DNA sequence: TATATGTGTATATATACACACA
DNA sequence: TGTGTGTATATATACACATATA
């Protein structure tokens, strides 16, 4: 068993049991009251996941959040991912710029070990409002800085919550955004490698002409 | 180099027993009155300084906990933004004197967020129940910001539940329920029998029955057939990770019973199937037994009521009705000097206004024209005037449009206004003031 | 459910690239003109406002790191902390911009104390060198309380020295001399040809030396015997646990020395007993080299000046020269913006002042008598009158007391104050200022 | 051998050396800087110290703190004190109520467990400021909160400054309190053990009569 | 005998990123 | 091919104290 896992109730047998990703374990106190009991289970990853592009597997599992994702689905590093404990893995992260830019595109390198989760869209990312306006009666979900930065011009007299992390949720906004997820199927594209080896890499030089254009 | 003998016993005797005493009087054993250990005091007095401006702002926990060391607090600030994030939740707390915003914990997971995700803000509770700030005690220590201690109008220890741990001592007060306290408080108030207080735990679906002086808080299980029960409710004391590890967990391995969660937004559940090696008896009563025995359903808790009494020394009470007794004896003196102080307030600001408005009507039409003069020498001519007395830097600091028509007359009127309010003050008792303070709630 | 496809070419371009640019240019490479990181300049900001009405009261690091999630700062209080423990030390910089009390940290043990320890307040080298903090840039950010950029007169990221490392571009400046610069900033000012700032690291007694554009700090060795030497200084690089751990004890256990701690008022002094295995060359060249390069005693680094300059952008400079030639270039704007609006802000005071002034003698047995009419006469027929057309409101919220001649001529004096002040900024230019404000450091 | 152990240049030989017990790690700053470097060795411990009384020494043992005391002295719990690396040990604590109220008797308890080191002299107690009072041009140094309330009432208008711990002090007034120490040399008397089974035994009724007297 | 509750005393540990210097 | 710098992500531990309950 593994400590912090927090398991479905169908994990393992035949469903569509998803593993929630998060990235603390304060993300994840209003998960298991807001899940779907069946259906959901969830495990806090903590802080930035290993950059674990061109690692060994050996140096793979030698990380403890690593071995842990490993050790709760099925997923054996060498193999092929047939027989897992969970059908879908959703990656809910906090939605600022270190859990959106930073944890995301390593766990999405981590698990493009598997190429084939992808192609048969296991692999999510759950949506989650960074900015929340406050505009009139009504509240206003922003899931990106930059979404919010664009549209905010165009609305009347607001105040806006900024979400750090998905502890400064309260639990109706996390229940809502639960069981009536927005999900981003993740497609690996036909280049996958360059645009990994790119951000996840020992050259530098490659990340600069990237961010200048 | 200085090298003074110094015998054990003077160390045991001085700082053992101060840190012993300072550990049991501001550190552990809660007030009487207002309920609050130090670190709660200095937080919700930190929260009120924050909320001064705006009392609908959220602030980070972080933020108020970094600035009670400015008011007196000697520790580390963590310890303040854990004592905070036990006071704004509404799973651990029957009368919550703190909002909160974010993820505070839950019943299943009694483990608030990190403070830098939550926010918190002073709650209306606290300004419902908590009155007469401005007349709350003085601390001795010059450097404690927050007063002595609060004055609500009931008492906010019985409404929580206090557990502390001190050196030598340790107190242990049960939740319970608002309308109870409140109907006590009254009862004691209006001098009649006071009817114990029923204690109420939050969020809690089951039961609790007072037997010898004990407490057993009963969880609830139902029959859905031969092998399978569900539990629709656990003792108040369990989370989801603590029941499942020492009851759920050493029943499966054991090849009793097998289980699958239910703890949906009602609470905690879970549904249990019998495996042939459990065995129930025939009869409901040894069965309901052994399964209320086997699954840790009952919870038996006793009443240590040790509190910190309003002149800072420590008392234990057999029950709660004596402190209630007490708590109200006490807040009816401080109800008495908000009368006091509000007698002699009013008084000073009708005569303040009637002798602005006199001043005014002096200078309309009079002999005082304010011009052609000097300062000091207006000043002087002006403490001539018995009236004009003690009010010669008010007289003179009023601004140019009162002495137009539509502002002489306001001063006069709130002259007025002030007199009758001073005469109200001057008619009411404790009682009524007391009762309508709890007509409030 | 809102199952939507989503390409990684998308997200590495959209999310992963709004990462990395806020890395570079939000959280690592300092800003050119206040050398500040965003971190830092929330901290400032936040030492400034609980500077307001005590400039000498020191704050605790907690206090100082609790409130900065109000001035717009998203990220958790432990990097604001350690940010304002940084900023303090006094050890680690050359003009230290934030005055600490406690535990700092030394060369010996390069480490702060806990945050729960450490006050901070603003420095007086910041109240110094930051000058026009009203006329400093808006962050385009509603929720970013704090400026875009603070306004120094000399570049503040050349004198503490810079280390930041973000994704994909990292910064390295070394710490310069605060008097070199200066005077550099002087020499871009006047025009004339400006000279190379020396390299300057607080509180060390080595040597430093430009070689091909890279620094060697160089540590001192003296002997005073045939045996025995004296270690007086070794490179900033070092403090005592790493120094002891990386050099001396691998030395130690060879049978090559023995060392004792020699430290004192200056920092890492030590005293090394040579053994008869270890061999020193006759060779007073060889001699020097060998205990250079066994002991670790010359450090080589070399600078990378990445900065964010005031567009926004970010820019790599080849020289220190050229970064204060550019800060200089956009100072002047500045300087001259705070010329312009104090042109027009002192103008407008001394128009009201004139208008206030005027009126007052004319209620003095005047056309405008005030008493004897409402308020609407007052706020209509004045601002009939062109003079009084836009300061009625303030003109007749006047106090009693400006009614005496005391206080009549009082305002006429203001009036004539500043109507020669603003004649004052009506004739200054920008070097004159930069000059005047360069010279009063 | 010892990690975080700063040793001192006679440390071993026939010196009067002496062991600052420092209470945390950030008391030890400033120690190195200011200590005689052939007669002063520091060790920072970590909060509470374990209460020993009662127990067995293979328990104690396993406490890291007094497990790197009798490491970095000579002291062995089942034998005499004659073979010692440090001829004196100072406990020097911050001076609020939790250091000198808590942390100080229980070490004093720990070294009871060879009170040949008290008849000898050798377990002294350093005084450090708990409040320093800036008193018109000059300071006063209080170290005890309650010897402060016992002046306050006399002293002229001041501010004082609380010192939470040695973390809160200036390197000058760090250096003055090291280089021209206060010390109170500990000495057991008759019936020391009756004193430390009160307050350290597991009978928390003796504690109750004790307190209310 | 063994937990556990809440206010306190002190610490600690993985990770990412660039790049020059060993 | 380590590695140290400093903002960020997230988390963890060992201690004391009492008293009822299992
Ligand atoms: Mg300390």
């Amino acid at each position: 068993k593994v400590h912090k896992h927090i398991k479905a109730n169908l994990c393992g047998k035949d469903a569509d049991t998803t593993l929630f990703l998060t990235e603390g374990d304060s993300a994840i106190g209003y998960l298991i009251d807001v899940r779907d009991k069946e259906l959901h289970g969830g495990y806090p990853l903590r802080g930035k996941v290993l950059n674990s592009w061109g690692m060994s597997y050996a140096d793979m599992l030698k990380n403890k959040e690593l071995f842990d994702i490993c050790a709760i689905t099925g997923l054996v590093l060498g193999e092929k991912a047939e027989n897992l404990n969970y059908h879908n893995i959703a990656i809910m992260t906090d939605a600022d710029h270190d859990g959106l830019g930073s944890i995301y595109p390593s766990l999405l390198g981590f698990f493009s070990n598997w190429p084939e989760l992808f192609e048969q869209g296991r692999i999510r990312f759950v949506k989650t409002p960074v900015i929340i306006a406050h505009v009139g009666k009504k509240q206003e979900w922003f899931y990106t800085v930059a979404e919010y930065e664009s549209a905010k011009d165009a609305l009347p007299k607001h105040s806006i919550r900024y979400i750090k992390g998905l502890g400064s949720l309260e639990k109706s906004e996390y229940r809502e955004m639960i069981q009536n997820p927005v999900y981003d199927v993740v497609k690996l594209p036909e280049n996958w490698k360059e645009l990994f080896e790119m951000l996840m890499g020992d050259n530098a030089d490659l990340r600069k002409e990237w961010m200048s254009q | 180099m200085q090298l003074n003998n110094r015998d054990l016993k003077s160390i045991i005797d001085n700082e053992a027993l101060a840190y012993a005493m300072y550990t049991v009087e501001n550190r552990a054993i809660p007030n009487m009155i207002d309920g609050f250990k130090p670190v709660q005091r200095f937080v919700i007095a930190r929260a009120l300084d924050l909320a001064r401006g705006n009392k609908d702002k959220f602030h980070k926990l972080a933020s108020i906990a970094g600035g009670v060391a400015d008011l007196g607090y000697h520790h580390g600030e963590n310890s303040a933004q854990d004592a905070g994030a036990l006071m704004a939740n509404t799973w651990n707390n029957n009368f919550p004197l703190l909002d909160g915003q974010g993820n505070f914990g839950s019943r299943t997971v009694q483990k608030a967020a990190a403070s830098r995700y939550i926010f918190a803000r002073v709650s209306k509770n606290f300004y419902n129940v908590y009155k007469d700030t401005e007349y709350a005690p003085v601390h001795q220590d010059k450097e404690h910001i927050p007063p002595a201690f609060y004055l609500p109008i009931i008492p906010t220890v019985l409404l929580n539940g206090v557990s502390g741990i001190a050196t030598g001592y340790a107190t242990y007060i049960l939740p319970h329920s608002v309308s109870s306290v409140k109907k006590a408080v009254l009862q004691a108030l209006q001098g009649k029998k006071v009817t114990k207080p029923k204690v109420e735990f939050p969020e809690f679906r089951g039961e609790v029955v007072e037997i010898d002086g004990q407490y057993e808080i009963r969880g609830t299980y139902k029959f859905t057939s031969r092998t399978q029960m569900h539990i629709t409710e656990i003792p108040y004391k369990y989370d989801r990770e603590t029941y499942v590890s020492k009851i759920l967990d050493p029943l499966e391995n054991k090849g009793f019973i097998t289980w699958d969660d239910a703890c949906g937004e009602h609470g905690f559940g879970f549904k249990v199937k019998f495996r042939k090696e459990y065995s129930l008896s025939d009869n409901e009563e040894e069965r309901h037994a052994k399964i209320m025995k086997d699954f840790g359903l009952i919870e038996r808790r006793s009443q240590n009521i040790t509190v910190i009494n309003e002149k800072g020394k420590l008392q234990v009470y057999d029950n709660v009705v004596d402190l209630i007794k007490d708590f109200v004896e006490v807040r009816k003196t401080y109800v008495q000097k908000r009368i006091d102080n509000k007698i002699k307030e009013t008084e000073s600001a009708f005569r303040l206004a009637f002798a602005k408005a006199h001043f005014i009507k002096k200078v309309i039409s009079g002999e005082i024209v304010v011009q052609g003069k000097t300062r000091k020498e207006l000043t002087e001519e002006l403490s001539k005037i018995d009236m004009y007395s003690s009010y010669v830097d008010k007289l003179v600091g009023m601004n140019i449009f009162h002495m137009t028509s539509d502002e002489a007359k306001k001063l006069a009127e709130e002259a007025k206004a002030k007199k009758e309010e001073n005469e109200y003050w001057k008619t009411t008792d404790v009682v009524t003031e007391y009762t309508k303070d709890l007509e409030e709630i």
